[PDB]
């Protein structure tokens, strides 16, 4: 870390790609709970048996366990034990969310979020 | 003659070779810089779409 470089070269310094959550204007919404397990950014997330906060698990059981519906979007990611701030209202790019394997096409991920105040579609 | 031969000396005949500018000619703009580095940004703007 303690010399300069005296030789010609090049570097690629980076490069940068906007990430847009927003797909729409409904009204935004927000609250905070405890995680009971990893949470990135912007992942579907869903409430387990103990009120804790845990990434949205379709298919988890044979009577559907309450993982499987999802409750919202994390907004900031945080670790097991640690309070997990997430929407629980807006219109959200599908894209950029975090989400199950399998659950693959927007029609699937539609079909997380329709008797809710969040609604999930495409950007144009 | 004799001693030495006499001379005239006729005029020097100076041939100076030069590599002339033609590159340079796409390179018009100057930057003097102390910074270490020099960077470019380059940004694509698709602005063509329905």
């Amino acid at each position: 870390t303690s010399l300069p470089n005296y030789l010609a070269g090049n570097g690629d310094l980076g490069s940068w790609e906007p990430t847009q959550i927003f797909a729409g204007e409904a009204d935004i919404v927000t609250e905070g709970g405890a995680a009971g397990a990893d949470i990135e950014i912007y992942q579907v997330i869903a409430k387990n048996a103990a009120g804790a906060m845990v990434p949205h698990d379709p298919t988890a059981t044979e009577v559907p366990a309450p993982q499987s519906v999802a409750i919202g979007i994390a907004a900031q990611p945080a670790k097991s034990g640690q309070n997990v701030p997430y929407y629980i209202g807006g219109v959200f790019n599908h894209a950029a969310l975090g989400w199950h394997a399998s659950l693959d096409t927007l029609a699937k991920r539609q079909a997380v979020f329709d008797r809710t105040n969040i609604h999930i579609g495409n950007l144009y | 003659a004799g001693l030495y031969t006499t001379y005239q000396l006729l005029e020097v005949q100076r041939k100076l070779k030069t590599l002339p500018a033609f590159f340079l000619q796409w390179f018009p703009r100057q930057i003097n810089f102390q910074e270490d580095m020099i960077a470019f940004d380059k940004v694509i703007q698709d602005v063509t779409r329905v």
